[PDB]
């Protein structure tokens, strides 16, 4: 169809790269 | 006296190398790669309906 | 390595809220009862859900008798995807030193042998409950041995 | 009705627009030496393009 | 579907001609084609995988 309307499927994620390099003590509600 | 033993052939197997996208099932997928997946706790997929 | 240490991988599931994910990181030096010496286990095996007998969740004295049928392990690092433990019956680490943590109201000293005791005391029954997974983690209490022979004697003589 | 199909081979990739983190050591406390943390934001946000 | 087939004529030949005859008399054992099996174990040894 030429009158259609696409959209980008979005992937939102909380990656945590630095838990694997060292210890973390974060809060319960840290959207870091 | 002349007597002997013999090996009369050695037969082997070849493993079939199956790729997934060569299958007919792969329509139900969208095979896109996370280069990082191990670093993720909660993932949500958001799109407009 | 195979002889000196033995690392297990207690896997963490997919769906865990962050009020639940930030409680496990405060569980760094604990005591964990594995049923086997498998290298891949899940939290449903560690928790009190797998602890129940046929239908009957036992009290603090029957809680003893299913400890010694299991394998005590100590958590060494809590990763986001898994919990890494070391069972004490195999071996400690290469260096042979693993840090524990007091849950007792009692100080420790040098050279005291540690026996572990259930959460028997008042003001002590602290069970880390994960709400998204319905999991309680009844952590035992590392006590000095001349306390641990008293409390078992207080519990057996009471029955 | 058919025997041979047309099938894609490549996986799918992504456009990364991620929250970025800056850690850089600074020797001294000057104006131009503290703006290099700010330049490092637009140095790394340029590399995502 | 078909009436007339294509069928080979010569049976298979396996004789101890050559260096295999030595191993049947001196060693007392006879690998099937030592003139090839002993050959192919050398280019595997030095060249490739």
């Amino acid at each position: 169809p030429t009158g259609s309307l696409l959209s980008t499927i979005e992937v939102a994620s909380h990656r945590r790269l630095f838990d694997f390099f060292s210890r973390v003590r974060s809060d319960a509600n840290s959207l870091y | 006296d002349v007597e002997f033993d013999a090996l009369l052939g050695s037969y082997c197997n070849t493993l079939s190398l199956v790729r997934f996208l060569e299958l007919g099932l792969s329509v139900a997928c969208v095979c896109t790669k996370f280069p990082e997946l191990a670093y993720m706790n909660e993932g949500r997929v958001q799109f407009e309906v | 390595m195979l002889a000196d240490g033995f690392e297990t991988d207690i896997a963490i599931p997919s769906g865990i809220s962050r009020p639940d994910a930030a409680a496990l990181q405060r569980c760094e030096g604990r005591v964990v009862f594995l049923p086997t010496i498998r290298r891949q286990l899940t939290l449903a095996d560690v928790a009190h859900e797998s602890f129940v007998s046929g239908g009957v969740s036992p009290d603090t004295l029957g809680l003893l008798l299913a400890y010694r049928r299991r394998f005590p392990a100590v958590i060494t690092r809590v990763l986001p995807t898994r919990i890494v433990a070391c069972p004490l019956d195999v071996g400690l680490t290469h260096a042979g030193t693993v840090n524990l943590r007091n849950t007792s109201p009692v100080d420790l000293c040098n050279g005291d042998p540690i026996s572990l005791v259930p959460p028997v005391f008042e003001g002590q029954a602290t069970d880390v409950r994960l709400d998204s997974l319905d999991l309680t983690l009844r952590f035992p209490v590392p006590l000095p041995s001349p306390l641990a022979r008293e409390i078992v004697a207080r519990l057996v003589a009471r029955g | 009705e058919d025997t041979e199909a047309d099938v894609p081979v490549t996986y799918g990739e992504m456009v990364l627009n991620g929250a970025n983190l800056v850690t850089a050591l600074v020797m001294g406390k000057a104006v131009r030496s503290l703006d290099d943390v700010g330049r490092h934001l637009l140095e790394m946000q340029e590399e995502q393009l």
